[PDB]
């Protein structure tokens, strides 16, 4: 009962029966202040874009191990046609600033077995690494289809050919997930929870960004202890998420991407 | 006692909370931020075999330039560039070996341990001739994406470094200690560096390497006259944000 | 008794930007009097908010201080120039000339046009500044889609047109080896909204003249040394 | 952190280090 | 008049942690704002406080942040963990990642452990910490011995255990060439004390993921180097 | 908004004039013409082949002369003169390569960015000797338009150049750090110096060389001693009059 | 500009620089 | 050596000292505070083991 | 015990000293 | 006789001299 948790924005609402509350990243949140860096006055307070937008992320089976992830690039998970006016409203402007509210969904029941580990981190990198290819404009960006295994990144990985991989034992991508834990973070424990609600502020090199170019925040959902279940349990495990730009601001309104 | 990791945050308990016992805490304030990275760590080493009055041309030797950008990221020469750049990776500089050392130019203090997303600082560099034989040397300073200037001598017999209103360094002589060390500013147009990785281009086509920020350094050293210099930062009034996790090391 | 001393690593160095002083060998000397002087100026900045040339390209691709407009509406802008005071076509500008030597800036810029066709030709032009992100504006549609003014020529012969301060970072580069989002800032186009109308007896070509220097808050920082060149 | 010499700098304060300022 | 100086015998000499400053070369110069910034933190010590993960050997001697427990009690205890910031199944935990580049430690450390099976299933473990002297715990009847508690699973899903600082020393060694007095201070080891129970249906396996961190009055002190490794 | 460039002056705008802005600004003081001209920069260079016990010469080799004539503005033998006189303009040191160096001696800096017509100014000069075998020279420094006095030596083995009440510098030996710094102030008899063009001559019957102004300088430096010297001018207290164009930069 | 120490000056300020009067 | 021609020893954030030139005076000298983790040091004999 | 300066020791007492504590 | 310096002794009094004292 005090795990009944409902949040609104805008003409949107999410509900869960099973909160273990809201964590915020850096006990910050972003104020929609604008950027100083701009004489043009900001686009702001649009609530048509103050919502949350909610989209499926993955099926998680009895195959995943610990640590095997999926990632949400940010903005950028949210700047295709299914943005609504926060998309459209981005895709017009230069610059961009934001921070995000966001609560991933996943219900097993009380005899399925497993954990997610469901953080936000800031420069997070969400290139390809299934590849040698250079990380280009439309793959850089893009909501992981799959599950992406962990032995590779610990180190890093190079975008050069297998053979010149030997020679280069670090890459400046390396994340050690034996820490990923660091990062603003909650867990989904299929025996407590089926919710995780996080929010970060907006981070970044700059006071705004050129979102084009980057994506400074990415939702990440690892697996932390493999799931479990008997003959007869329910077999299909989904994980969804709810995400919301707090606040965002716009500035540099010019003729829209691609 | 018991608590809920999923949280997010669980207490930081002592002793006390589950048995018969008080807190022990003493006073200590070395793993303050300012405080750890408050020292001089090797970072960089530079070779000219060009005397002080010349004119200064890129060079390299062995995987050593005559020049260094200034980052504790790892730098050197990227796809032919004329000047060392920031790479997005370390390599070894023995194509057989697979042992250190390394191409690649880094504070390895740094890139071992920077446990922070973004970090801000003034830099303190040292530059130590690695001889006894006197030094006669001249290095130019350039700011944070500046002109590199890499000019003919506009003077006969003048080095061509010292051909600028930049900041530069002139140490010469049977008096000197072979050495030179200042404090430069932060200068980048960024407000705060990334410390690891940059998730994003540079440029407007997004054509650039992925994974580097646009102008995240320091500036520039260029240096003529002879001999090999090895040099340290010290990393003044530094300020780090977003904790976020350390290089990973070999399970023992 | 004399002071005990920790000789520094740095003995013996020449420091060219110490901000201390050396030994005056001519002291007590009386710089000769200038009272009687004008014109004296104290800040760089002052420079770089006089409106100066913009080269543009003429047919035979020589540099001329204008550009032409004439009875038409071009589908394309009169003239392009981007937002770097790195551009080729402010090179010679008092501005680009300061910038030069200063290594980042900040705040507005002024871009000045002059009508210099008849006083009885008319005719309307759009100013458009567009932020970079989506490439160059290619159609009237696009660069109004940005931001803009729109010129009504008439009485009043100038527009003084500003673009924006608009950028992720505080300040931004004054120069660059290749385009970065902190040293190249977008585009000025100027289309030909309603073309230049005039009755018969009026030479077809009006000239506007292009100028451009620092606004109101426009500022630089850092003293450098730009790339040398033999001059010619 | 580490600095611990009791007197002042021989440098002002503005060309010791860099400035900072606020935008805001 | 000059003053008489007396030139130390260590002239010229760069120490690279003298408590003093260098010669300023392009002073006057804002560091670029970041006013807008938010997570920083000042003390690494906040991040030895954040529990991370221990990696626990497979049954193919792979490491994963968890270890096994079913509906039986072994004599032996789960998981054996040396109390010394050099164990190596903390080797990548941020506490570990942090004291590595410090010479000592004082104060708690923090031990997590978050059930991870079925909301069906029960149980009860008992966690130990034994200091040295009469080696390891061999026996259940042994680490009971020491310092420990109970942990009964139930609607909370995680145990935060503290292993007290109990030391001959006030400060203790973070790591070590050979194990002395000062840098080993015990095991900590998780044992079943009744088995893990639950209904059909439900998988026999649960894991427990296994975290450390420093507590509350955890400190560490004097910035050090740890012995490099060639990453891989 | 609308104006009027006819004025001959139009006002400094910023975004909030025409559209719905803020003014940016943020305080700076870099661009002051004091704190922009008070850094030392490449400004000439000297050669001398003579011992110091022995009588100071003119001499010239490979177009470094044993003195200067120290003012920013070229400098050089024009038409044999005993002494370096300013000159009117640049000229290739090559016959043939049409690149630099030049024959001429000045502070590149200055000629390429001078938006002034008038300067006033003191002087800080640097002299550091190109190699690092131990120094042993006197230089002398004569003010503007006093005699040079390149007489003899009155007492044997002896530097001529220290024969004189003008200020001047001897150092010598292995404590030394092989370089000499002074500051010197304006002793040009003119109120301020022109600091690109002199639209006139510097004699009543009109016949020096028009462009130059008469004792438009800050004295000269003549050097005895092995070695080649680099020198460096820093403006103190610099004051600038009268705005006016910068030196011309080729189309990109 | 370009003069950050807080120590006056060893010289003084006559010596140190040339005199600055009016003629008038 | 992670880097090419450089002291191993100055690879590290440990205090540690460079002294070279012609201009110094062949010595060394600093001070370090009491870093063991014992309250006080024997001085002679310690009645144990490690 | 063997120091015999009169002026104020140039680094802070903290640095040139190691701190003296009490653990009670 | 021959000290001619105005300010005081670097080294105490103590130190820079033998200690004068007398034995009744």
């Amino acid at each position: 009962s005090d795990r009944v948790s409902s949040d609104t924005a805008g003409n949107t609402a999410t509900n869960t029966q099973s909160t273990v509350g809201r964590l915020f990243g850096f006990g910050q949140r972003h104020k929609g202040k604008h950027p100083a860096s701009c004489a043009d006055t900001a686009t702001d307070k649009v609530l048509a874009a103050e919502r949350y937008y909610t989209i499926k992320l993955a099926s998680w089976t009895k195959t995943q191990e610990s640590f095997d992830h999926i990632r949400v690039p940010l903005p950028h998970a949210l700047a295709g046609e299914n943005g609504g006016v926060f998309s459209s409203t981005l895709r017009r402007h230069y610059l961009c600033k934001c921070g995000w509210r966001i609560q991933v969904q996943c219900n097993a029941s009380q005899f399925h077995a497993g954990s997610l580990l469901v953080f936000m981190a800031p420069e997070f990198d969400t290139s390809n690494h299934s590849t040698e290819v250079e990380p280009r404009a439309d793959t850089a960006f893009k909501v992981d289809a799959n599950w992406q295994k962990h032995a590779q990144i610990l180190t890093g990985h190079a975008y050069v050919n297998t053979t010149t991989k030997v020679n280069v034992p670090l890459a400046l991508n390396h994340q050690n997930f034996w820490q990923w834990t660091t990062y603003p973070h909650q867990i989904l424990n299929l025996r407590t929870n089926t919710t995780c609600d996080l929010e970060v502020p907006y981070v970044n090199v700059c006071p705004t960004s050129s979102w084009t170019q980057h994506a400074n925040w990415t939702l990440v959902i690892a697996v932390l202890t493999p799931l479990q279940y008997s003959q007869g349990s329910a077999t299909t495990i989904e994980i969804t998420a709810s995400i919301q730009p707090v606040k965002p601001v716009f500035n540099g309104l010019r003729h829209t991407v691609v | 006692g018991v608590d809920n990791a999923e949280k997010g945050k669980v207490s930081d308990d002592n002793a006390s909370t589950d048995f018969v016992a008080e807190p022990v805490k003493l006073p200590e304030n070395q793993t303050r931020v300012s405080f750890f990275y408050d020292r001089s760590t090797l970072s960089s080493v530079l070779q000219s075999t060009s005397d002080v009055s010349s004119k200064f041309t890129p060079s390299t030797a062995k995987n050593l330039q005559n020049s260094i950008l200034l980052t504790p990221l790892p730098s050197d020469i990227v796809n032919n560039s004329v000047l060392p750049e920031q790479e997005r990776w370390i390599s070894f500089a023995s194509p057989t070996t697979q042992k250190p050392p390394y191409k690649t130019k880094q504070d390895w203090n740094f890139i071992m341990f920077s446990p922070f997303t973004y970090y801000k600082c003034d830099l303190e560099v040292t530059l130590s001739k690695n001889d006894r034989e006197t030094i006669s040397s001249v290095v130019r300073y350039v700011p944070c994406g500046a002109p590199s200037d890499l000019s003919d001598q506009t003077m006969p017999q003048t080095p061509s470094l010292a051909d600028t209103r930049d900041p530069h360094m002139w140490v010469v002589g049977q008096g000197t200690t072979n050495q030179i060390s200042f404090v430069i500013p932060y200068t980048s147009p960024l407000s705060v560096l990334p410390s690891v990785w940059f998730n994003g281009f540079s440029n407007f086509d997004n054509s650039s390497r992925f994974g580097v920020a646009p102008n995240a350094d320091f500036g520039r050293l260029l240096l003529q006259g002879q001999g090999t210099f090895s040099v340290h930062y010290r990393y003044k009034k530094m300020r780090v944000f977003c904790p976020r996790p350390t290089v990973f090391i070999p399970w023992p | 008794s004399p002071f005990p001393v920790t000789v520094r690593e740095h003995a013996g160095t020449f420091f060219s930007t110490t901000p201390d002083t050396t030994v005056p060998v001519y002291g007590n000397t009386i710089s000769t009097p200038f009272d009687y002087m004008c014109g004296e100026f104290t800040d760089l900045l002052s420079l770089c908010k006089i409106p100066t040339f913009l080269g543009n390209l003429d047919s035979n691709k020589k540099r001329i201080p204008y550009f032409s407009a004439t009875n038409s509406t071009p589908a394309t802008p009169l003239v392009t120039y981007q937002v770097t005071l790195s551009c080729s076509c402010m090179a010679n500008s008092m501005l680009a000339a300061v910038a030069r030597n200063f290594n980042q800036y900040r705040g507005s810029l002024n871009y000045l046009f002059v009508f210099t066709g008849s006083a009885m030709t008319k005719g309307k032009f759009l100013i458009s500044y567009t932020p970079p992100g989506a490439g160059e504006p290619k159609t009237l549609d696009q660069a109004m889609q940005a931001t803009y003014a729109i010129w009504d020529l008439g009485l009043n012969s100038s527009y003084n047109f500003t673009v924006p301060f608009i950028s992720p970072t505080h300040y931004r580069q004054t120069s660059y080896n290749t385009p970065t989002i902190t040293s190249v800032d977008g585009w000025l186009t100027v289309w030909q909204l309603t073309p230049l109308t005039y009755p018969l007896g009026v030479p077809n070509d009006s000239h506007i003249l292009t100028l451009v220097s620092g606004g109101d808050d426009f500022t630089l920082r850092m003293p450098v040394t730009f790339t040398k060149y033999v001059p010619q | 952190g580490n600095e611990g010499v009791i007197i002042n700098n021989y440098y002002s304060n503005q060309y010791q280090n860099s400035i900072d300022l606020s935008a805001n």
